[PDB]
């Protein structure tokens, strides 16, 4: 859920913990199975 | 008491922190294992 491209300054959604070790890996697994079946994503994703 | 396995590892980038050192431990401390990694990169010096 994170695309090639990055905004400077960064946000504090647990989404961006997704698939990350040092956590409670059973958080992250919540979160993964939450998360599957919504549309996520993060950074630049069209330009008009 | 690892006696004879081959752990096929691929991503080789999340594996949270144990799994480190246990892979480690059974390296060492074990009677006749191997760790087959098919993914790195790596350039080799080669030189005697």
């Amino acid at each position: 859920a994170i695309l090639p491209t990055i905004p400077t300054t960064t946000g504090v959604s647990p989404l961006l913990r997704i698939d990350t070790r040092t956590e409670p890996i059973w958080y992250n697994d919540a979160i993964k199975t939450l998360i599957t079946n919504l549309t996520i994503q993060y950074g630049k994703i069209k330009t008009v | 008491d690892i006696k004879n396995v081959n752990f096929q590892i691929d991503i080789t980038g999340i594996w949270p922190e144990y799994v480190i050192t246990l892979l480690l431990r059974a390296i060492n401390n074990g009677f006749n294992t191997y760790v087959s990694m098919p993914n790195i990169l790596y350039k080799p010096t080669i030189t005697a």
